[PDB]
């Protein structure tokens, strides 16, 4: 259970610096494509947990096409893992295919939750 | 303790049965406290006629 | 046969006293908090004749 | 959670009893009352009335069976007393 | 008579105080009851 | 197989499967007294029957008994009464020297037995069991 | 969904203890059943303490019982509580059955509950006998041998089954050890089946003394019935204290207090007071196997008791002949117990047989016919046109 | 459980038989008014068990007025029995006010269910 | 609705056993839990059958198992199955905990399950240690003394509680009687909390190896997962039978088959294999109460894991190096146990502190930094601006 906004802040701090980005972006890409989830054909915006209320508020606002594709990918992943195999080298997702689609909903919903939490317990403002 | 080693010397000398353990005879019979008193008091020195 | 008669009777006296007090206490409290339910009254007014 | 079996009574809001209207209740707090307002009147008059009401169904079987038991006891006592050598032989045949 | 005409309850009503009189009595008795129950349990 | 193994583990073991033997002397038993000896989990009667009691034992009408059993079958010595202390009636040994028949008095019941131990009245349609024993001279081995 | 009802662990207690819609017409007879359950669990816990401080070997069984009697602090109290708790347990079981039978609670809504209770009784009389066996006195093992000889009446086989059950032709360590173990174990089956009994009860609800529907009004059990249970158990505990302290060994019989010696039986041998009517029903019928099966029929007749009462009106409060005959029945039951207490001679056997006959005739005949007469009288009297 | 049609048959058998009815009707009404339910303000139809499905079917056809009166009578009976009291001879049901308002529905439902279950399991024998 | 779902007992059986929407990606690891439950049940059954012919006397305890071996039919089977089943229960329990840890089963919807499981773990630490103390062998008395004197360091109360445990001022008949009583009873508490565990799980459901929602495809428990449970339990029964019948002296230690006599004893005294991980850690920090408090810490670290890591992606299957550090930890656990098996000496004594430090450090400092690093690496990899 870790907030997404802190991760976004760290990413914004590290990417804009030229030397850090040019030294740590390719290593990040090779870590992420050696992770194993791209191998099975799953977009990265599906592996995270779906039990905290932030996720429930997030994908409740997700468009129909994204939800349908997510359901198809989830059931295909379940069947493939049950089958003890991998998909052929034609129906995977490339680097450009793994576009982040679940980010803005998380950002907005978690910002709303944070302002709720930090405004409910406000002080008298001495 | 008791004069008998465990039980043997009892049945040999009683000229009959065994002496019941008195540690529980108070509740071993119906009646109770007065039962033993009546049993040890009410017997005459001579049996009823014809017996 | 029973080497606890004095202690048994003392503990029993204490127990009967405490249970009698508790029983009377429970009587009072049961008659107390059931007073609001043992006295509620019902009045039946026939409804207007229209289903 | 699947629904349970069909039963006449359930939980609050769905007792299952007939829908009713026109019933009005009138409660009042136990604090604004005397908790033992009528204990003596109850325990005397109502207790005696209930005893009188139930005094027509309980004592008759007890009395008849008491008579049966007592008659059996008298028969047993009379049999083994100055009759065991002439009467008890003609009953065990 | 309508619902507003409340039936009489004078048979069990008490002195028109409706204050800490009954409340303190009941609370003190239940406190004593807890005392006795705790002593017995201990 | 598992249930059978568990049951056989629960059932009687080796040491209980060994029967005990005891010898009782008949010289010291009084004529008018009853001696009861325990054998291998259950008691055994040893009574010195009077000569009059032998006649009563052997002169019992068969029609009054649900199980036909004579005196000579249940014991070899007419004078000595040697019977196991069990009551097929319920299982509790009748009280000695009591009863309307002059024999035994079953305590759980109040039913009266004869001097020969046969069943007279009750829900017992079966006579008491008969054990087996042998003579050895001045003593009898109940076993 | 507050915290009390949202949390599953607290929700289970909420549906049972915190909130349960019992009717508002409950007499002082159902808290008697709750008292039955509580005295049962008290018996279980004191049994656990005994098993903690008890030895079952023949060389030490009587030694263990007298050591827990004498050579331990608060020891004799445990034995006295066991005896009085067993006696009160059977008394309250009889009261529970009488309340169930009189108020017509065996009817269609809770037939399953009725059979569950019946089988509870069928096996708890067994476990009571088994606990009676564990004493190993001059009459406990005596009655145990009696019951083994009774069970030996199975047709077509007489020796193998009795030898397997009774651990051979003799009695040794395995027999008494297994008897103690099974008296320890069966009450756990009692607890499980009582859990089933409460589940069925909670599913089907509770009946009323009026013998009418109770869904019209209901009240929560907590804060209204918990204190009624508290006061009735305080009364029960006061009575139990009176019988455990002032006169402890009165309900039991003065026969168990003899060291292990199955040589000479005592003059007075009688079963415990909660078994006399069944000893009578055995003694009446002049057959061994038929006597056993008629005892079992007397025990199990409660199973066939439902779908035999064709009285349209539930209960017996508003019917006079039925309750008169019910009182005749209960007094016949107590008379059967009393006659079983005494010995078997003329003329007790004749009236005992008559009592058993009217018992079975009652169950199998009289309630149907008198209930039919009650229904037809109900119909005819009201209609005058 | 006992069919109401048999009760009606026995009732009509008794009611038109002169001597037996003359013998059995005064004891009948004396038993009815010594039963005790009259004092509690109960009509007879409120007492017969209402659990098995046929009784529920009969109840569901009652006009609302009768159901309301029945509910009030049950509630008042519960309240009166809770205090072990009895209201004086003002709420007592009069002698001729204990008319069966629920018998015809019971008889109709009995007949319908009986002929339904009879013709359901039927043979084509002549 | 079918009658199978109508009857309350049958409805509960169907909804809790026959029908259960389990996930479709279940491996043998999840059937391992049901296998462990069956092992627990068979352990209770065989223990009950063992105690029926058992004597609780101090001098008739070792003699009791000797009599079981040499006199009763198939006596060796019961005790061998008991011991090997206990050892296998503990090994499979470690496997179950490891499977729960690696697959991220400790997330928010299963914190209650984690708590009840760790409570079962806490009690299971001693429920078999005291059972081993019961046998009174040649290190059993030593284990009993260790467990009874670990608590003596509490300030202002050091003698009263140990006196209560001792049943006096030393080790005597009360000690062994209490040991046997509690070793018998507290597995029933295990049964209570495992019923609670299964209740919570059935309320919330199982998890997936993938770490994503499993509410898409499900199959009923009966005829689909019953076969998997059946094959797993068949394999377990096969291996357990082969060990118990062919190699009895493999799981247990040949130290307890000697009567208790503190006169002559070898120096090869070491607790059973499953104690070693929580035994080597106790010998690192050199104080008396420090050992107890660090046992408390080592059993609470399993509890602090929820809301400690910062892995938004459930599980470790799809993380590049976190599984590597988990493997480091499991091998450190094994090596810590093995080095605790060896006696204290240089450098093993020096190895103790570093092994304990790594064992705690993975729990405390490794998981949050590694989770945050993994999350930021995912975020930088996925996006380009
Ligand atoms: C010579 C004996 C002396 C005994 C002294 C100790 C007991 C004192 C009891 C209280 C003082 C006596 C008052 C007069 C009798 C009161 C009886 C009665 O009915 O009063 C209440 C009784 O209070 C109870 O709740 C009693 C519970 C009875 C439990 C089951 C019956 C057991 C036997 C009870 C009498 C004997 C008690 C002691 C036995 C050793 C009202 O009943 P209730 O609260 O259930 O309300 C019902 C309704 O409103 C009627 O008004
Ligand atoms: C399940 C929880 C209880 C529910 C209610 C059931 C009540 C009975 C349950 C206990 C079984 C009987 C034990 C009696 C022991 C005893 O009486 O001992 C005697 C003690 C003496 O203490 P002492 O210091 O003077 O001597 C100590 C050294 N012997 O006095 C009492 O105890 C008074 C009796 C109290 C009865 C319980 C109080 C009501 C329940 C409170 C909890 C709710
Ligand atoms: C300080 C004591 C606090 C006690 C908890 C409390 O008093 O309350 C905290 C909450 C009550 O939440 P609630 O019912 O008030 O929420 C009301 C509106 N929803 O109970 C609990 O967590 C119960 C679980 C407690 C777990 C630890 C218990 C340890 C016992 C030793
Ligand atoms: C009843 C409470 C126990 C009274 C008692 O146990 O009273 C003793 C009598 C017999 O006592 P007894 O005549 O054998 O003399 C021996 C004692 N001095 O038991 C019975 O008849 C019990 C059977 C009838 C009562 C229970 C029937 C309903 C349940
Ligand atoms: C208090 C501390 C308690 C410590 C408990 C220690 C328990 C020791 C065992 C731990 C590992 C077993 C549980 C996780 C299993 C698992 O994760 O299996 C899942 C993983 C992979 O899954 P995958 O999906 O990536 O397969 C890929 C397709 N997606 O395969 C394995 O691991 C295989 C086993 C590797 C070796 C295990 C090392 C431990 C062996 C046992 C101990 C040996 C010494 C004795
Ligand atoms: C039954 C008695 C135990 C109930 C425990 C319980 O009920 O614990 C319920 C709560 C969970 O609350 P939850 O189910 O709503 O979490 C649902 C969403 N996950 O866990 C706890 O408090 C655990 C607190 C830590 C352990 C303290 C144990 C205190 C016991 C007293
Ligand atoms: C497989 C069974 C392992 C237990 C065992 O094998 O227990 C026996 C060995 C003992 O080895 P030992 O040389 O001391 O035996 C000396 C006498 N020949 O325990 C161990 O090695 C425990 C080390 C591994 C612990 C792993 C714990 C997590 C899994
Ligand atoms: C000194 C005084 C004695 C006292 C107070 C005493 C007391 C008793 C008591 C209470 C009983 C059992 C009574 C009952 O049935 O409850 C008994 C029985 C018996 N006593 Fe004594 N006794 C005494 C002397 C003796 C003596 C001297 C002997 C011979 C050595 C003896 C031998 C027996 C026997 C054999 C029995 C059992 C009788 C039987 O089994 O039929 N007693 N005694
Ligand atoms: C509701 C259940 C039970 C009933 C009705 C019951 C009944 C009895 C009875 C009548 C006795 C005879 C004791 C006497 O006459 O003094 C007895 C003895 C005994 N019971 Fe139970 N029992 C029950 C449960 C248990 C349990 C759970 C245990 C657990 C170990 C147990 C252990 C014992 C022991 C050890 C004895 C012998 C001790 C003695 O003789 O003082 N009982 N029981
Ligand atoms: C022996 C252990 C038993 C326990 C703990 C127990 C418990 C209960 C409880 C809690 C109730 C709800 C009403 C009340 O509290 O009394 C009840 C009701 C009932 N029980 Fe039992 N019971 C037991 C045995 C039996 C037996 C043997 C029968 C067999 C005749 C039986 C038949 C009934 C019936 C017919 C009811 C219906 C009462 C109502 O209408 O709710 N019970 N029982
Ligand atoms: C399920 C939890 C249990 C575990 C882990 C367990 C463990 C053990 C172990 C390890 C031993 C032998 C010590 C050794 O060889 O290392 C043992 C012995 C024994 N256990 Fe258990 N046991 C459990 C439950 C039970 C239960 C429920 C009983 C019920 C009667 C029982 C009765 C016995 C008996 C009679 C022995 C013989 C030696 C002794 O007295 O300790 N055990 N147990
Ligand atoms: C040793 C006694 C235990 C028993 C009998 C037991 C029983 C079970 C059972 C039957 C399951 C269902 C497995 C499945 O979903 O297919 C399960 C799952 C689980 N248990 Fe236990 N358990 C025990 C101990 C523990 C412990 C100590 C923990 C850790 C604190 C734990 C944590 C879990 C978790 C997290 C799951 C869910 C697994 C999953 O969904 O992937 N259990 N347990
Ligand atoms: C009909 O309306 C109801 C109703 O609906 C309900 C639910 C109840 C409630 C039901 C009951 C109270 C009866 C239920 C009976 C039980 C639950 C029996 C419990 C059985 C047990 C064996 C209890 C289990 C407890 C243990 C195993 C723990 C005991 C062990 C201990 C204390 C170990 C001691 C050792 C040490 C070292 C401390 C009613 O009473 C009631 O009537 C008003
Ligand atoms: C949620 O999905 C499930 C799921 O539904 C189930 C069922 C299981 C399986 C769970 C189990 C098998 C655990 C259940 C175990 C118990 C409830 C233990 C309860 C058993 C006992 C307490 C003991 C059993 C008692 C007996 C067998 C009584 C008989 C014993 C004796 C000694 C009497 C016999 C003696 C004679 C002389 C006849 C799962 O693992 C699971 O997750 C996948
Ligand atoms: S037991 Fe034999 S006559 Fe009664």
């Amino acid at each position: 259970p870790q907030s997404f906004t802190s991760i976004a802040r760290i990413g914004d701090y590290i990417l804009k610096s030229p030397v850090l980005s040019k030294l740590c972006v390719p290593v990040a890409n090779q870590f992420i494509n050696l992770a194993g989830y791209k191998k099975l054909g799953l977009k990265f915006d599906d592996l995270i947990a779906e039990e905290n209320p932030i996720m429930q508020t997030a994908l409740r606002r997700l468009p129909e096409d994204e939800s349908y594709a997510r359901a198809y990918r989830i059931i295909r992943a379940h069947q493939t893992e049950l089958t003890h195999h991998l998909l052929p080298r034609n129906e995977w997702i490339k680097a450009q295919e793994d576009v982040p689609y679940l980010l803005p909903y998380i950002l907005e919903a978690e910002a709303a939750a944070k302002e709720k939490d930090e405004l409910d317990n406000i002080e008298v403002s001495k | 303790p008791g004069p008998y080693p465990n039980e043997q010397a009892a049945r040999a000398a009683n000229q009959g049965a065994l002496p019941p353990d008195l540690s529980l005879i108070v509740k071993a019979r119906h009646g109770g406290c007065d039962y033993i008193f009546s049993l040890l008091t009410g017997y005459p020195d001579e049996p009823p006629a014809g017996v | 046969a029973e080497p606890e008669h004095d202690e048994r009777k003392r503990l029993g006296l204490k127990t009967v006293i405490i249970l009698s007090s508790l029983y009377l206490l429970s009587i009072w409290v049961k008659k107390f908090k059931w007073a609001g339910i043992k006295t509620r009254k019902f009045v039946f007014n026939p409804p207007k004749p229209r289903k | 959670g699947p629904p349970s079996g069909k039963t006449y009574m359930g939980w609050w809001g769905h007792m299952g009893g007939p829908k009713q209207k026109g019933i009005t209740s009138y409660a009042v707090s136990p604090y604004a009352q005397k908790p033992l307002q009528g204990i003596f009147h109850n325990a005397v008059f109502n207790s005696f009335r209930r005893f009188k009401s139930q005094f027509l169904y309980v004592l008759i079987p007890a009395g008849i069976y008491w008579y049966w038991w007592k008659n059996g006891n008298e028969y047993n006592e009379f049999l083994y007393s100055k009759a065991g050598r002439e009467e008890l032989e003609r009953v065990n045949v | 008579k309508s619902t507003y005409r409340t039936p009489n309850f004078d048979d069990v009503l008490k002195e028109n105080n409706d204050a800490d009189k009954g409340r303190s009595y009941a609370y003190f008795m239940v406190g004593a009851m807890g005392l006795l129950s705790s002593a017995g349990a201990k | 197989s598992t249930v059978e193994t568990f049951i056989s583990s629960m059932t009687a073991t080796a040491d209980v499967l060994a029967m005990a033997k005891v010898e009782v002397n008949l010289a010291a038993i009084p004529l008018g007294k009853n001696v009861v000896v325990k054998w291998q989990g259950k008691p055994v009667f040893i009574r010195h029957r009077t000569p009059h009691e032998i006649q009563e034992a052997n002169s019992v009408d068969m029609s009054a008994l649900k199980d036909p059993q004579t005196d000579a079958d249940r014991v070899k010595d007419p004078q000595w009464l040697i019977m196991l202390g069990i009551c097929t009636h319920l299982g509790c040994v009748p009280i000695g020297e009591a009863g309307d028949f002059g024999g035994w008095f079953c305590p759980c019941h109040g039913s009266h037995y004869d001097i020969s131990g046969r069943i007279r009245k009750g829900p017992a349609p079966l006579n008491l069991e008969i054990p087996a024993y042998e003579f050895d001279g001045d003593k009898v081995i109940v076993g | 969904m507050a915290f009390r009802k949202s949390n599953v662990y607290l929700s289970l207690v909420n549906s049972y203890i915190i909130d349960s819609p019992q009717p508002s017409s409950i007499n002082y007879w159902w808290n008697m059943g709750s008292l039955l359950g509580l005295c049962l669990v008290i018996q279980i816990v004191t049994g656990i303490f005994m098993a903690m401080h008890y030895s079952s070997n023949i060389e030490l069984a009587f030694s263990s019982v007298e050591h827990i009697m004498r050579d331990v602090h608060n020891g004799y109290i445990l034995r006295y509580l066991h005896a009085n708790g067993a006696s009160f347990f059977f008394m309250v079981m009889f009261m529970h059955m009488a309340k169930g039978l009189y108020y017509g609670s065996y009817r269609s809504p809770r037939v399953t509950l009725w059979n569950v209770g019946v089988i509870i009784f069928i096996l708890t009389i067994a476990t009571a006998f088994l606990g009676y066996c564990c004493v190993y006195g001059q009459m406990s093992h005596w009655g145990a041998t009696v019951i083994t000889n009774l069970f030996s009446a199975i047709p077509f086989v007489g020796n193998d089954i009795v030898s397997w059950l009774w651990g051979g032709f003799s009695v040794s360590n395995p027999t008494i050890q297994r008897f103690f173990a099974l008296h320890y174990l069966v009450p756990f089956i009692i607890a499980a089946m009582v859990i089933m009994h409460l589940m069925a009860l909670h599913i089907h609800g509770s009946s009323n003394p009026l013998g009418i529907t109770g869904n019209l009004d209901r009240i929560p059990m907590h804060s209204y019935f918990i204190f009624k249970d508290l006061v009735t158990v305080f009364l029960f505990m006061l009575i139990l204290a009176l019988f455990v302290f002032y006169s402890p060994n009165t309900l039991g019989h003065p026969d168990n207090y003899i060291p292990g010696n199955p040589l000479v039986t005592p003059a007075s041998i009688v079963p415990e007071w909660y078994l006399l009517p069944f000893y009578a029903i055995l003694r009446s019928i002049p057959d061994k196997l038929l006597g056993v099966i008629t005892m079992f029929a007397a025990i199990l007749v409660l199973l066939v008791l439902p779908f035999t009462d064709r009285s349209v009106v539930r209960g017996n409060t508003f019917k006079v002949l039925s309750k008169f005959f019910f009182f005749i029945f209960v007094f016949n039951f107590v008379l059967l117990g009393q006659i079983g207490a005494c010995h078997v001679e003329v003329p007790y056997v004749l009236m005992g047989q008559i009592a058993t006959f009217i018992y079975f005739a009652y169950f199998l005949i009289i309630v149907p016919v008198i209930s039919t007469i009650e229904n037809v009288l109900f119909y005819i009297g009201r209609v005058n046109k």
